[PDB]
């Protein structure tokens, strides 16, 4: 198409650092989960902060998701938001989880991820059946749960269907959290997400997260 | 960093940030049945990575009253996934282990637990007389068996509580001479035992055959001062290792 | 590519990076 | 060879995916599962450190997830509205015979949001013009337009006859009733290297000096009139203006906006309701 | 030489079909007029084997019921209707101002009988739109209309001027009055390696779980409005939409449908009345 | 020893025995600025040590309650030494920075900062309607601001206190995307981000525009048992790297 | 004509059994002809079987 | 055969097999 300024030079292009080149870049980046999301949490820091404490009771739940990338609660993290401007997407995730306790208390967690055609694992027996990382809390906070690419097609939609869905994350206690005297009985665990190195979007669409009124 | 391991079996991985090295019991490591050594002329199932993962026991409580605990291999794991399935339905069959014991404290906390796998653990009954001990009794499942201290029952058929004499009429302190680790709760917060198939046959029966024995065992109490968490759980991941299966049939039934 | 007019900016999407 | 860079471009396979190689089971003191978020880096770990991997070869491609790909669609950016009128002297006045519209994405939040992923972002503008004249009485007329470019400090029209529409120097585009769209390329503009997205900073020192990106570059003014005198019937024209960014370039990602926008320019977010505070679209459970 | 694959492309000569040996009386334990229908193959006897033939150079060609040349053709898939209002609140309406249509191969009988001769199909997707506005008064006013292809989870338009037909991510095709018929293409754009013309499964395990090809690849909306705002004189717009497969590849052929069909994604066949049950062209004799 | 660091800029030099690496934001380390992107044709002033170097910003007490703090670049450093006289006395400059954020404790505390440098960090108002956030308020020098819980004042120049939407009207849980490091209590006691120039122009007024924005938001609360300290300090030091000045004139007078 | 997603990249095409290039090929299979085809038979399986006795 | 668009889905009918 034709220039509506026939002879202009545009301004130098000087170095810039940070250029982003493709939004799969920005995906790769780990960005927290608002994991808590009850209606006393969603206004406040604390939706990105789920409570761990001693147990009396072995083998207890601590938190479940859905690892459907634009799912609730997925879906205002920036690859569930960058998801959301496409159709379908495929590949591997990666959540990590940063244990925030003192270096004084101990714990160890089963993560699972659970694929679909069995609903939200009851127990830990029964998620330890699927994909699973037990986590030894230490001198390194972070541990990483691989949510690999198991699917019948090579895409699922990024919208909620019943054919399309991913299946679950929970995380159980293994062992507990145990602490000496004048520590605290209870810490935060922050959850996180990105994408691994198999991960794509495909069909580009207008986002379901946001919308114009006048 | 010698302190940390992971290990990832299937879809499944442990990790521990805290370790004492690991043991392969007798040096050597779990392999499939060769040619040479083979008796049964079927050719063997090998499930691989659905059966050969991570299965997490029924977690147990130490306290400062806690006497022992042991599980049974395969028996532990007869009710898991797809390897228990496959104990059901053949014949016969052949597996290694990885062992994981996880019990995590504070820099606070004191004890002991040895841990111990027992070729042919052969158990004395809890009773005078010839009477052996029963079926169900040493086929508790994922579960394990607790021992208590001083324990009353009519039941002739159940199991020696006595964890001193190894409940098999040996001393305690003479345990290290099988495959073993501790838990010292000051060094360590896992044990990790990599058992091979150890049997006088290539392959057995499964359900009638408890090839190897897990025993867990408090030497120094658990001790913690006020304010710290009283009580520690213990945890139990097994994953079967190069496991095979021959001589499919009909699922049994108890 | 043929590029039709005088202007470098006149040229349709670039090529990818 | 160009002609591999031309066959990848039309199969839509330049960005290839790394294959998923096959693994095995291991035992080791490394343990690619734990890491330091502290550090600010996301953990390397890929699938095959953590589960037992199959050899996958990966056919996905990135192509559609390119920053070309993602800002060069055509979106709306502009409603630009007059109503035409059968008396001469109304005619010849502002939203009657003609409009003016300052020029920016901030207008249309689907491409606004799109385009603030981003801090700085560089790229030429093809416009395309969808003009919509509904008819308010028994006939249209003759229907021809004039949109003229009128970049800052260049004199805007205040009639719809006045001298300015002369275009002596600003570029203008002419449509007429049935013509195919108006399109046109505005090369990258600004008088710095990249547009500001968004700009910590001020025109001033003062209580009174303006802040944030409507400072560091004023990007002129689009005008619209109706070419044709006054006519029995009247009209509501609405030429709704498309931007599609190309060669493009952007830097320093940000969060996507979390909820409404309020103003142009501003990233200010309190709603004026008293009972209704402002909306994220986190769902609780 | 590619020179003689074009000179047959052109001749529609590139199916070449096996000319008619001469064949002459026999007499032999070879009985190629019998065998086995038992086997589930069809006999391999040809002309040659059971009567006396002529030698025949066959001028025949099968290009034309390649599966390019008989799913290549353009039928229509949807009649889109709206009839607009005078009235500025009615026009703003779904069936007024808009209107909205789920894709589907599955609403017109010509073409989804041809298709489901197959089990799975793959092809890209020409898309051609044939725009007729009936004049209710005595003109037709200026007409502009806007096709948004909406995907699976993009928000769906509620009003003729909501802020989705902003476009800045979907695609968007403008049509007005004389203007060409518009055509785009859409790739083969199933999350599976074909589309399904027919799935014998379910989206769950339930008595509620839906049941067939509707489950295995929602193909996302057309939406089309009138861009022009409310204009004296209605009209009442109907756009129909054609499809022509390209790049086509088809696998598992079935049997055609031999009676009516009742509903979409359904291969359900009873139809509502009591008298008249489920008719076949089987004729009686 | 990957736990220590020592930076030395200048005559002044930091360390830290627990860090947790460092961050070079964008992966592009700070330097002068090349005649190949240059506009303004003076001779820049090069102060180098005297400049280059860090200035510790005052003090802030990290408390169970804090909601967060921030401070512009270059203006929390106007007031500090011969970098503070340059930005007074020049029309233009430019330079990088390196951050190192201070916070100890001991391994009986919990808490978990995030702390971010973003670049435009364009502020939203607290109030509705268009009124943009005032010259004074973005401009907190040395001190910056702290973020308060439900502050009441009737300025509507008074920036957003909404840590959880950035200030800005983008979700906290996304601010990772943005060059950042955690300090997480357990793990390290300090962060350093090292911010290369990052503009779309080569130099800029130092008092108009404030390219980085540091900000510091308690994620996990401060929780410490009683006998600990229920306070402790956020120290904020800063070096300017590579800062270039030009166009000389009187000083500037607010 | 134009792509309506122009940086799209279609799912492979894996292989799948049972391809048809031609309906020639379809045409080439037996199927069963309703030589029966009364008006007792017409709804039924006995509209492809044709009668032989003594 | 030319190709006048940057997507191979937008090419004309494919070559018979
Ligand atoms: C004169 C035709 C319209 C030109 C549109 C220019 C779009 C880029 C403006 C960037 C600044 C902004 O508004 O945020
Ligand atoms: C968006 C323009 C219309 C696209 C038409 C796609 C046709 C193929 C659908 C195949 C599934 C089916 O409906 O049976």
């Amino acid at each position: 198409s034709p220039s509506a300024f026939p002879y202009f030079h545009p301004t130098k292009e000087i170095f810039i650092p940070g250029q982003v080149r493709n939004l799969i870049e920005m995906c790769q980046v780990d960005t927290l989960i608002p994991v808590n999301n009850t209606q006393e949490n969603v206004r406040s820091v604390n939706m990105y902060t789920v409570d761990l404490r001693t147990q009396v009771d072995l083998a207890k739940e601590v938190f479940s998701i859905p690892v459907d990338i634009a799912s609730q609660p997925l879906a205002t993290t920036l690859i569930g938001e960058l998801a959301s401007y496409y159709t379908h997407w495929t590949g591997s995730l990666r959540f990590s989880f940063m244990f925030c306790g003192s270096a004084s208390s101990t714990l160890k967690l089963l993560i699972a991820y659970t694929p679909p055609g069995v609903g939200k694992p009851k127990s830990r027996r029964e998620a330890m059946l699927g994909t699973h990382l037990v986590w030894d809390v230490g001198l390194q906070s972070t541990a990483s749960l691989v949510v690999p690419w198991v699917s019948a097609s090579h895409f699922r939609f990024t919208t909620p269907d019943t054919y399309s869905s991913a299946g679950y994350i929970t995380c159980w206690y293994q062992t507990n959290f145990v602490v000496p005297d004048s520590t605290p009985d209870n810490a935060k665990m922050v959850c996180m997400v990105s994408a691994c190195k198999d991960f794509c979007l495909r069909l580009a669409r207008d986002t379901n997260l946001h919308t114009q009124e006048g | 960093s010698d302190r940390l391991i992971q290990i990832t079996r299937g879809d499944s991985t442990i990790t521990s940030q805290d370790t004492a090295n690991a043991v392969v019991a007798y040096g050597v490591w779990p392999s499939y049945l060769t040619p040479d050594d083979a008796t049964a002329i079927d050719k063997p199932t090998q499930p691989d990575t659905s059966s050969n993962r991570f299965y997490t026991l029924d977690s147990r409580s130490w306290t400062s009253a806690s006497s022992g605990w042991w599980w049974k291999l395969p028996d532990a794991l007869k009710n898991m996934g797809i390897f228990g399935e496959n104990m059901f339905y053949h014949f016969l069959g052949r597996s290694g282990y990885t062992i994981h014991v996880q019990c995590n404290s504070s820099k606070f906390h004191q004890g002991l637990l040895i841990v111990a796998a027992i070729p042919e653990h052969q158990l004395a009954s809890a009773t005078s007389g010839n009477v052996s001990v029963g079926y169900n009794h040493t086929h508790p499942g994922e579960q394990g068996r607790e021992v208590v201290p001083s324990r009353t029952s009519s039941d002739n058929k159940r199991p020696s509580d006595d964890s001193w004499l190894n409940f098999d009429g040996t001393l305690l302190g003479n345990l290290p001479i099988y495959p073993h680790q501790y838990i010292n709760l000051r060094t360590n917060n896992s044990a990790t035992l990599i058992l091979p198939y150890v049997n006088a046959v290539p392959m057995d029966s499964m359900l009638r055959h408890n090839n190897w024995s897990l025993v867990i065992i408090p030497i120094c109490p658990l001790q913690v001062q006020p304010g710290g968490t009283q009580s520690i759980p213990i945890t139990v991941s097994i994953s079967p290792m190069f496991s095979e299966f021959s001589g499919p049939r009909s699922k049994v039934v108890f | 590519n043929i590029n039709y007019f005088k202007d470098a900016a006149s040229s349709g999407a670039s090529r990818l990076d | 060879n160009p002609v591999e860079n031309y066959i990848d471009s039309v199969l839509n396979e330049v960005l290839v995916v790394p294959n998923i190689q096959p693994s095995t089971s291991v035992s080791s003191h490394a343990a690619p599962a734990l890491d330091a978020a502290e550090t600010g880096h996301t953990s390397s770990v890929q699938p095959e450190d953590m589960i037992e991997t199959r050899y996958v070869i990966t056919d996905q491609t990135r192509d559609e997830t390119s920053i070309e790909s993602f800002l060069g669609r055509s979106g709306c950016i502009a409603m630009i509205e007059f109503n035409t009128s059968s008396d001469k002297t109304e005619h010849d006045k502002i939203g009657k015979g003609f409009k003016t519209w300052k020029v920016s994405l901030q207008e249309m939040a689907q491409i606004r949001r799109k385009y603030e992923l981003f801090t700085y972002t560089r790229f030429d503008s093809e416009i395309t013009i969808v003009t919509a004249a509904a008819a308010q009485g028994n006939d249209s007329g003759h229907i021809v337009l004039q949109f003229m470019y009128v970049p800052p400090g260049a004199p805007v029209p205040e009639k719809r006859d006045d001298y300015t529409w002369q275009s002596g120097t600003n570029a203008s585009v002419f449509w007429q009733e049935g013509q195919p769209y108006p399109r046109f390329t505005i090369p990258f503009m600004s008088i710095a290297s990249a547009y500001y997205m968004f700009y910590d900073g001020y025109d001033g020192d003062s209580a009174a000096s303006k802040y944030g990106s409507v400072v560091t570059n004023d990007m002129g003014t689009i005008c619209v009139r109706i070419v044709t005198s006054n006519q029995k019937h009247d009209s509501n024209i609405v030429c709704r203006i498309y931007h599609k960014a190309k060669h493009i370039k952007a830097w320093c990602p940000r969060p996507p906006r979390a909820v409404a926008y309020q103003h142009t320019h501003s990233t200010n977010y309190i709603p004026s309701n008293g009972e209704a505070t402002t909306q994220i679209k986190t769902r609780p459970d």
